[PDB]
């Protein structure tokens, strides 16, 4: 997995709401199976193979959280951030 | 207390697709509903108050099928 070479997930920042300044991508067996933005030094609950899983970022958009077995999320701050 | 949630919807059509929007963005509190996803079955629903657990079930017996797929508060 190399996320300087994974392309940019799809995604539209709403023009109210603070811009988040991450891309999360989530591999399953380090295939990519989705992608999508949140924020640093934060936290977000997602789906991540068959648990809901709660993740913490930290300000560089590390991810940490208990994925399940052969399941990964993976941060970088976007581009600029 | 804003939230984003991603809902991943069974929407085939672009009009079972406009059925969820409509529907997402008759719930009480969204702010905005936008479809994203390379095969665009996700609903993006942002607002405050929204039960995500109500947001699913409806889309569920409506549409038949939806997972939650993540929960953002806005920071």
């Amino acid at each position: 997995i190399d996320l300087s070479r994974e392309r940019d997930p799809n995604f539209f920042d709403h023009p109210g709401i603070p811009v988040p300044e991450c891309f999360w991508f989530m591999f399953k067996n380090n295939v990519r199976q989705d992608a999508g933005t949140c924020y640093s030094s934060w936290k977000m609950d997602m789906k991540v193979g068959p648990n809901w899983v709660h993740i913490k970022s930290d300000d560089n958009c590390n991810l940490s959280g208990d994925f399940p077995p052969g399941w990964i999320v993976l941060g970088k701050k976007r581009p600029g951030f | 207390q804003r939230t984003k949630i991603v809902v991943k919807v069974h929407m085939p059509c672009g009009k079972s697709r406009a059925k969820a929007l409509a529907l997402a963005a008759s719930v009480n509190g969204v702010d905005s509903v936008e479809i994203t996803g390379e095969d665009k079955d996700r609903l993006v629903v942002v607002g405050r108050g929204i039960d995500p657990v109500r947001l699913v079930a409806l889309l569920r017996e409506k549409c038949g099928l939806a997972e939650l797929l993540m929960v953002e508060l806005v920071k």
